[PDB]
């Protein structure tokens, strides 16, 4: 009937039976470049890091701040292309969407000690907000310099929020 | 003429093609792969070979011996592919064939362990089709002309109703009236 | 005692064509391929297996609701009379400034003939 | 189509005993219808995997085999800045070993300068697969890998600079069919590496491909020997027996390679 | 005196074209001359001319390459490997390699021939048309492209 009956294949143990523990699985997707598994992925990590952060905490878990960093770093170089009408593409709003999921994630990983501190030793991440916080003072202050496009300022909306949230994390760091 | 030609090597073609029997089966971040083409990923995660600082690592060295591994995991999947009889028929050093090995395995390309009697079968987008894959001619097959030669014969076909009846390799042959 | 290089290379000529018919009974006409045991699989020689793949194709039923899936193997020869060398890797730098208008038209054909036979 | 059906994925292994049988000859640890075919891997099945179980030796797997839990690497984490791209220190290494009641008679290549992986790793790798793991078995491997590292280290770094012609003799036995052949080797020209060689030989005399790795190791053996004869100054450059007609490089110089079976 | 030697080399060199098949060569290489060298051999291969050794001569590679030419022309229907051209040539090994491959890209040694007389490596087969099955976080779904 079949060759599963055999003597040998009574003895497999209950870890591999599924293929690959959630963990590797996400990142190893993450580490693909396969868009729908970049964005499976990153909702399995927003799910994760607010309702169990403690199993993805950036110091028992090395090595994951650089994933999170390389989506982070093209929503700068976005935001700062943000004054005119640039998301004609459907690229160009899944690179955006995946920069805001991993920034919402960052927030959420620093909402904990242990994540906050690998968090403050990071230049990337301390020049990247303040560079949005630079881009919202010219929006607070009238510059001419940078105008907002109203087409776009949803998305900047959300973006700022999620910043002044880290920044006040490591305001106690500074 | 030229139809006993394209017959013979039909033929040809069809006795010496590797008849699959087992299903293959990897991880869906693995996708990205081809067994005729060398990804970016490979190149990241192995840059001795492209870097042409050496000799002994050339690209085609390290395709020649992906391609072995590959090919003889494929043929027996259920089994597990030790390293010692790899490196006992690839002529690379060893800390080469092992560092393949490890970028093969950790992928889930080879020694992907599942036991497949647990999950269901879906249906992807991509599906309800003739799907045919196009394949070099071999050489050594060619035949012996002591005008054009245009070849796109097709060796063998396979129909199936489900993708459960495609993931199980259940062809309507066998499948209509088994027991 | 002009016979010698003659005799040399009708010697090679036949060793060579001893390896061949000893290579043929061995492999091909014995038993169709030799088992490895360290991996417990067959050997043939590769030219018998293709090398890559070229791409895909893909076609729809002959009705609508028809939800089969028809997978099937090809093989395509592109100008299967010309046989195929290693012309595509030779740099423009060397056969340049020294041919003949004909020699180089047929070099640059020899070479996307190679090139477009790597294709569909 | 059922679900229970399927087989389970790369979980057996009979690699040991596929070692200690005599049917299967290893050098290594020793002490329709089917017409003349062993394995099924050109024989189509209609689709039926129990089919696979008319060939005695896909039987031999399936009933003598043992599970096996998968190699656990340190996931290829590379260096920092290290690896300074250094061409290759290949040099060969042999392994004469007498377990209790077994032996272990074996070769392979080392890269020098390649610090990514460590021999007592490739020692634990070694023991799982031919599933004898004793920690003695393998410091005593460690050390004998050490020892042969550190003996051919400084001689395989040393580039020739000076056209050098020799005239080679290889000779390998794998377990009873002995290799022998004769050429004339340049130690200068980088173009050629005696795994191409090797393959090449392998091709045109039809044999297994176990031959293509040993034949290349046992030649950077001699490599390495000659660069001694040469760094001590004990190795002549006047001349080398080539049968050349009657100036140098001419039409026979030679004889040829050849296979064969012996006994006593 | 030399001259003398140089009248028996073309007359055994005569002979042995009298006893040779003909051969259909390429229009891409018809630039090629028996008796020369057309600097495109300078160029791709070079060190034959840089007086590297004393064995690497222009002379001797000009006697080889005529040599192998005509071995393989005696039977135009049959790959010419490199093993019997080893076996009767005085040359290091790397060097005969590097004419044989040079005179094969010019289909000038093996451009018609019955294929199956070209040896070939003996690997598992090729499994490259077989069917593959990802494992998606839901179910197992056929690998099939878009």
């Amino acid at each position: 009937y079949s060759l599963a009956n055999f003597n040998v294949f009574q003895s497999l143990p209950k870890e591999t039976a599924r293929g690959v523990d959630d963990l590797t699985r996400m990142e190893m997707a993450l580490l693909s470049g396969i868009p729908e598994e970049i964005k499976w992925s990153l909702k399995k990590y927003l799910t994760y890091s607010n309702k169990a952060p403690y199993m993805i905490s950036l110091r028992t878990l090395p090595d994951l701040l650089p994933l999170f960093k390389t989506f982070i770093l093209p929503l700068e170089r976005i935001v700062e292309g943000l004054n005119k009408s640039s998301i004609c593409d459907s690229k160009a709003m899944d690179s955006l969407q995946m920069g805001l999921n991993a920034l919402l994630i960052l927030r959420n990983l620093a909402q904990d000690t242990d994540s906050v501190q690998i968090l403050v030793k990071d230049r990337e991440i301390k020049s990247f907000i303040l560079f949005i916080l630079k881009k919202f003072q010219c929006v607070a202050t009238g510059d001419n310099k940078w105008q907002l496009y109203e087409g776009n300022a949803t998305f900047f909306n959300e973006l700022t929020h999620y910043t002044l949230d880290l920044m006040e994390a490591i305001s106690s760091y500074i | 003429n030229y139809e006993q030609e394209a017959q013979k090597l039909e033929e040809k073609a069809l006795r010496f093609l590797a008849k699959q029997t087992h299903p293959v089966i990897i991880p869906s971040f693995a996708s990205w792969f081809d067994i005729s083409k060398i990804h970016e990923i490979e190149k990241r995660s192995n840059p001795d070979f492209f870097n042409d600082s050496s000799r002994f690592k050339t690209p085609k060295a390290y395709k020649d011996t992906r391609n072995f591994i590959i090919n003889t995991y494929r043929l027996s999947p259920y089994e597990y592919l030790t390293i010692t009889a790899v490196r006992r028929n690839v002529a690379m050093d060893v800390a080469s064939i092992v560092k393949i090995h490890a970028f093969l395995e950790k992928w889930g390309l080879i020694n992907y362990q599942i036991d497949p009697r647990t999950k269901p079968s879906l249906i992807g987008p991509s599906f309800t089709g003739h799907f045919q894959v196009v394949l070099d001619t071999p050489q050594g097959l060619k035949p012996f002309l002591p005008k054009e030669f245009p070849v796109n014969l097709t060796i063998k076909k396979n129909v199936y109703d489900s993708a459960q009846d495609f993931n199980a390799l259940q062809d309507e042959s066998r499948n209509s009236r088994q027991i | 005692s002009t016979n010698w290089l003659y005799q040399h290379s009708a010697a090679c000529s036949r060793f060579n064509s001893d390896l061949f018919y000893d290579r043929v009974k061995v492999l091909l006409v014995d038993q169709q391929g030799l088992r490895d045991a360290y991996t417990n699989i067959l050997h043939i020689p590769e030219s018998t297996q293709s090398t890559t793949v070229l791409g895909w194709r893909r076609s729809k039923n002959d009705s609508p609701s028809d939800t089969s899936i028809v997978y099937e193997t090809v093989i395509h020869d592109n100008d299967l009379n010309k046989p195929k060398t290693g012309l595509s890797e030779i740099p423009k730098e060397i056969y340049e400034d020294v041919v003949d208008e004909d020699v180089l038209r047929a070099i640059t054909e020899q070479q996307n003939f190679e090139k477009c036979n790597e294709y569909i | 189509s059922h679900q229970n059906q399927l087989i389970p994925q790369a979980y057996i292994s009979n690699f040991h005993n596929r070692l200690t049988n005599e049917d299967d000859g290893i050098p290594i640890f020793t002490m329709q219808d089917i017409g003349n075919a062993v394995l099924p891997d050109l024989q189509d099945q209609h689709h039926n995997p129990f089919n696979i179980l008319r060939y005695p030796k896909i039987r031999d797997t399936f009933i003598n085999g043992k599970v096996v839990s998968p190699y656990r690497l340190n996931t290829d984490q590379e260096t920092k800045a290290n690896a300074n791209s250094g061409e290759a220190i290949m040099i060969p290494i042999t392994l004469d070993i007498e377990h209790m009641g077994h032996t272990i008679k074996d070769q392979f290549l080392w890269n020098y300068n390649d610090d990514s992986i460590s021999p007592e790793e490739f020692a634990s790798i070694y023991c799982k697969d031919l599933d004898m793991t004793s920690a003695t078995l393998q410091t005593q491997i460690a050390n004998i890998i050490k020892e042969q590292l550190k003996d051919l280290e400084n001689i395989a770094a040393t580039e020739i600079m000076s056209d050098l012609h020799v005239i080679i003799n290889l000779t390998c036995n794998l377990q009873d069919r002995f290799f022998e052949d004769n050429f004339q080797w340049n130690l200068n020209d980088k173009s050629l590496t005696p795994e191409r060689f090797a393959t090449s030989i392998v091709q045109d005399l039809g044999l297994t491909r176990e031959f293509i790795p040993l034949i290349s190791q046992s030649l950077h053996e001699t490599i390495l020997k000659i660069k001694k004869d040469w760094v001590d100054g004990h190795l002549i450059q006047d001349h080398v027996p080539n049968d050349a007609a009657f100036d140098i490089d001419e039409l026979g110089s030679n004889w040829c390679p050849r296979v064969e079976i012996l006994t006593k | 005196y030399e001259q003398e030697a140089q009248k028996l080399e073309e007359k055994a060199l005569r002979f042995l074209a009298k006893q040779t098949h003909p051969v259909i060569i390429p229009s891409f290489a018809s630039w090629f001359d028996i008796s020369k060298i057309h600097e495109i051999e300078k160029r791709s291969n070079p060190d034959f001319f840089n007086d590297s050794s004393r064995f690497k001569t222009p002379k001797a590679y000009k006697d080889t390459r005529n040599f192998i030419i005509n071995t393989y022309r005696l039977s135009p229907y049959e790959y010419l490997t490199i093993t019997a051209v080893r076996r009767n040539v005085a040359m290091d090994v790397a060097s005969i390699v590097k004419i044989h491959a040079f005179l094969e890209k010019w289909g000038l040694i093996n451009y018609q021939i019955d294929p199956r007389t070209k040896p070939s490596l003996i690997g598992p087969s090729f499994t490259g048309h077989f069917q593959v099955v990802l494992d998606t976080p839901q179910g197992l779904k056929p690998f099939l492209p878009e």
